[PDB]
RNA sequence: UUACGGCGGCCACAGCGGCAGGGAAACGCCCGGUCCCAUUCCGAACCCGGAAGCUAAGCCUGCCAGCGCCGAUGAUACUGCCCCUCCGGGUGGAAAAGUAGGACACCGCCGAACA
RNA sequence: UGCCUCCUAAAAUGUAACGGAGGCGCCCAAAGGUUCCCUCAACCUGGACGGCAAUCAGGUGGCGAGUGUAAAUGCACAAG
RNA sequence: GUUGCGUGGUUCACCGCGGAGGUAGAGCUACUGGAUGGCCGAUGGGUUACUGACGUCAGCCAAACUCCGA
């Protein structure tokens, strides 16, 4: 038969997305929303990461929120 | 427009500067406005955006200073820096407006830092 | 074709960086200020 | 009716749940055939149903196809084990779903339009019905 | 000061009143720039365009010229990125006016048969270009230290609005046309 | 004299909808001048019934809680499978006011010579006040020669309507054979 | 308080475009490049020095739905959970599109005259 | 046969098949850091060689360009 | 899974509130493609019955399409 095994790979899942949701309570340093590029900006009291990674530079309440079109992570002390 | 165009990349250019430069209540935002004629500075604090200090070279004791606008703009730092230290305030972020720094807005920045006011 | 070059201090000769550099690219050995923790301060570190 | 090229050569069955939203009125003829259950319609079955149409009128009038073949159904070679990777496509396939109105007649007479519209549904595996532009 | 100039100032500026009625005095159009360029395909062979192309305008424009780099790539150009492909220059101010003062005076009517250029090279909104096809226009370059004949093409922009103004202030400031 | 009595719904909703279809109403809804939309029940029946007649248009008297007052249908959302009216969207009109409204379009004579005369527009949305003196726009063609086709202008508009739909959309097309 | 000047919130219901009107201070164009600084050439820009000229443009105001944008209600699609052979039905949610319409933004911080 | 990207994957994450598609086993001494400045493609109009498409000028153009390299997510505030 | 020792309501259900979404659906002059019929018309083709780019008017389609969106 037709050995069409040309296309049976695929990289690791990266266990993307947000990892901490709007009003949850968080820790300085402790990552938000991990990603592939700036799905989402890091707002007031978050830190963007080398891979996108958007952690909390300090700790209290995630929220989301608008920023010029642009959709922002923020912590609320 | 030349003029127009003047304007928008001015604009442009101080929306660049302002994306990393912000200013708070204890360090604000020091913001330039020279014109072709006067230079305006006022001092933000844009969390609220409250100008808690102003100054122009509009009034009559700036107008009256013997010399150039090199001179009507360091006698605007110092008239800042010491309304600054007015209001309560002794160290700021320094917004160039969007013009470059150097000529009428470095010399302004420097009296204002020469006496007091330690951006 | 991008061989590991180590660079070594100017003055105590201790061999602390290591990189990457295209020999095409620059053939010469080159030369960047690190710092260098024996001496505690940036000098010249040379490849070896 | 052949798609002159395709993005995506083997594709997923084209899924055939609910009404047609789209396409669901006679909007060029004055005559339609309106399919009433689900099916995939291939390029042959279309083909022969426009034939059907245009060698019952034989002159005058026209005939509209707003149904194209460009979903393609793979077929593994005749004689093999299941597994070895999706087969070739081979069938060309419509995803016509109740209330998409398949073909289009414009004919200055009556009865003979709607014999030819029932000729093409004789041709095509669903049930359908003529419809008219009110 | 250019004599170009003030006599620009004595009569063209109020025959520009008289002839269009603008409602403000700053409405009046002007050439705002010159701009020079070379356009040179041969320079992509052998990269020669130094000693060529630009200490012929070093002393016709009077100013060094800036190198204009490929931006696309083109195989049946057989050229790439990042070579010169052009030479501009950009003249503003009394020396672009002195330039077409000289180029009027002494140097365009000096073109081989020569009777004057065409007026409708216009592109519709008031600018105008044309081109040459030999460097011995100006004195300024001897033919016995030069390398083999070019030229330039010049676009010459001006404040106005439209195609008859446009053509108004060049004929006042004393283009030819047919 | 296009007289209809209409309920208004209690409640609205899918099974609301539901049940009114099954009894044999039509939901419908009137928006208007500014007005807050009323949520009603048309007859069925009686409502496909009407606009059998006097046009698709068929301005309606609408008679709701007993008051009277004048509808005008706008949207009619009809299954495409069993083609009866699911939904009708209604306005108002006050004796008077230059409301769009889509009005079909018939082509009256014959063409002499081969030619195929093909009709790509039912309809044609014009401006109209209120009871349609407007109706279905009649394009009396002789069968000229196929290379004059004809489009929005020349038309006949009859006086106090005006077409602003646009001045070159084609009606109907004449081709060779 | 003004057809004024000054910095943000917000990022089209705000944009873009069209048509008018505005120059007291101001913003501007504007006049120059001895004077810091600048052009991958150009005092165009940037920067500096000025106040002969001007609201033509930017800007500001007002009016326009034109290009766009926002957009219900209802209905439908879809759907969680039930009931039920599907078709279906009950119940809780509920779009997209379209329609009615909205809309030529709104709010916040100092100076000039006024007062 | 390991790694990366997408779809399958049922709007968190994850998810199989000898399911559907591609890439990688590098490159860059700047293509890294930082400071400052800029805005593209395409289209239209005019222009010596030069043409549909080389460079130039003016418009229009908010991203349809570009991103060292697959794809995705991003980036015009630019990461270009 | 069981069982010992700890911990103690942290589990789970329902109600409310704060959140990210791109499936169903839908839409596509919102992109990338596919694609039906008109109208105009660059080209090409033998002055032009032939071609019909691009637009424009309508109707559509998509796991690897998305202005949207449960
Ligand atoms: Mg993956
Ligand atoms: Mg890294
Ligand atoms: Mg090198
Ligand atoms: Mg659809
Ligand atoms: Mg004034
Ligand atoms: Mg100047
Ligand atoms: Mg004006
Ligand atoms: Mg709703
Ligand atoms: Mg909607
Ligand atoms: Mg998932
Ligand atoms: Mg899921
Ligand atoms: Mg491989
Ligand atoms: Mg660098
Ligand atoms: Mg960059
Ligand atoms: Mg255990
Ligand atoms: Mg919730
Ligand atoms: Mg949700
Ligand atoms: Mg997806
Ligand atoms: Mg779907
Ligand atoms: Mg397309
Ligand atoms: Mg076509
Ligand atoms: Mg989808
Ligand atoms: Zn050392």
């Amino acid at each position: 038969g037709a050995s069409s095994s040309r296309n049976g790979r695929d990289s690791a899942a990266q266990r993307l997305g947000v990892k901490r949701y709007g009003g949850q309570v968080v820790k300085a340093g402790e990552i938000l929303v991990r990603q592939r590029g700036t799905k989402f900006h890091p707002g007031v009291n978050v830190g963007r990461g080398g891979d996108d990674t958007l952690f909390a530079k300090t700790a209290g309440a995630v929220e989301f929120g608008i920023k010029r079109g642009r959709k922002t992570v923020s912590i609320v002390g | 427009s030349v003029s127009a165009t003047r304007r928008i990349s001015r604009l442009r250019r101080h929306t660049r500067l302002r994306k990393k430069l912000s200013g708070t209540a204890e360090r604000p935002r020091l913001v330039v406005h020279r014109s072709a004629r006067h230079i305006h500075v006022q001092l933000v604090n844009d969390l609220n955006g409250t100008t808690v200090a102003a100054a122009s070279s509009i009034e009559a004791d700036v107008r009256g200073v013997p010399g150039d606008k090199k001179a009507r703009s360091v006698r605007v730092g110092q008239l800042i820096a010491e309304r600054a230290k007015a209001a309560g305030i002794d160290t700021v972020v320094f917004d160039r407006g969007g013009y470059t720094y150097g000529g009428r807005i470095a010399a302004l920045a420097d009296a204002a830092r020469e006496n007091g006011l330690s951006f | 074709v991008r061989p590991k070059i180590t660079l070594a201090c100017e003055v105590c000769k201790h061999r602390n960086y290591i990189t990457k550099k295209n020999r095409r690219n620059d053939p010469d050995r080159l030369e960047l200020k690190k710092f260098c923790p024996n001496c505690g301060k940036h000098q010249a570190h040379r490849e070896t | 009716l052949i798609p002159r090229k395709v993005k995506h050569r083997k594709q997923h069955h084209p899924r055939q749940r609910g009404i047609a939203s789209g396409g669901t009125t006679v909007n060029f003829g004055d005559y339609g055939i309106q399919a009433l259950e689900h099916a995939y319609v291939t390029n042959r079955q279309i083909e022969s149903a426009r034939i059907a149409i245009n060698r019952h009128i034989k002159r005058g009038g026209k005939v509209w196809i707003n149904i194209f073949p460009d979903r393609p159904l793979t077929k593994k070679p005749a004689e093999t084990r299941m597994g070895s990777g999706k087969g070739s496509p081979e069938w060309w396939v419509a995803n016509v779903k109740p209330g998409r109105v398949l073909f289009e007649l414009s004919y200055p007479n009556e009865g003979v339009a709607r014999a030819a519209l029932t000729r093409a549904i004789h041709k095509l595996p669903i049930k359908a019905r003529i419809i008219t532009r009110e | 000061q250019p004599r170009l100039k003030e006599r620009y100032r004595s009569e063209i500026r109020d025959a520009l009143r008289k002839q269009f009625g603008y409602g403000n005095v700053m409405q009046i159009p002007t050439v705002t720039k010159v701009v020079v360029n070379m356009g040179v395909g041969e320079a992509a062979r052998d990269a020669k365009l130094i000693n060529g192309a630009v200490n012929d305008l070093a002393l016709i424009t009077g100013q060094k010229p800036e190198v204009r780099r490929a931006r696309k790539s083109i195989a049946q150009f057989k050229l790439r990125e990042g070579m010169p492909v052009g030479v501009r220059v950009t003249l503003r101010g009394d020396r672009m006016w002195e330039f077409l003062d000289r180029l009027t005076s002494i140097a365009l009517p000096r073109i081989r048969d020569f009777r004057g250029l065409s007026p409708k090279q216009f592109d519709g909104v008031g600018n105008y270009t044309f081109g040459l096809a030999e460097q011995a226009v100006f004195h300024e370059v001897d033919v016995d230290k030069i390398d083999r004949v070019r030229g330039m093409d010049i676009n010459v922009v001006t404040s106005a609005a439209t195609d008859d103004e446009g053509r108004a202030l060049l004929r006042a400031l004393g283009f030819p046309f047919k | 004299s296009n007289q209809l009595r209409v309920t208004v719904r209690t409640e609205t909703g899918k099974g609301a909808s539901r049940r009114a279809r099954r009894a044999g109403k039509i939901p419908a809804v009137l928006y208007g001048h500014g007005a807050e939309p009323q949520h009603l029940e048309l007859p069925g029946h009686d409502y496909a019934a009407v606009l059998r007649h006097s046009g698709t248009n068929a301005v309606l008297t609408l008679d709701i809680a007993g008051k009277e007052q004048l509808a005008l249908t706008k949207a009619l959302h009809i299954h495409p499978i069993r083609r009866t009216i699911q939904h009708a969207d209604l306005l108002v009109v006050r004796r008077g006011e230059k409301v769009v409204v889509e009005v079909s379009v018939v082509v009256e004579g014959q063409a002499g010579p081969d030619t195929l005369v093909t009709q790509e527009t039912n309809s044609i949305e014009i401006e109209a006040e209120a009871l349609s003196i407007p109706e279905q726009l009649t394009v009396s063609i002789e069968g000229a020669e196929p290379g004059t086709q004809l489009t929005a202008g020349q038309i006949a508009l009859p006086a106090g309507v005006s077409l602003i739909s646009d001045p070159d959309l084609l009606v109907v097309n004449v081709v060779k054979a």
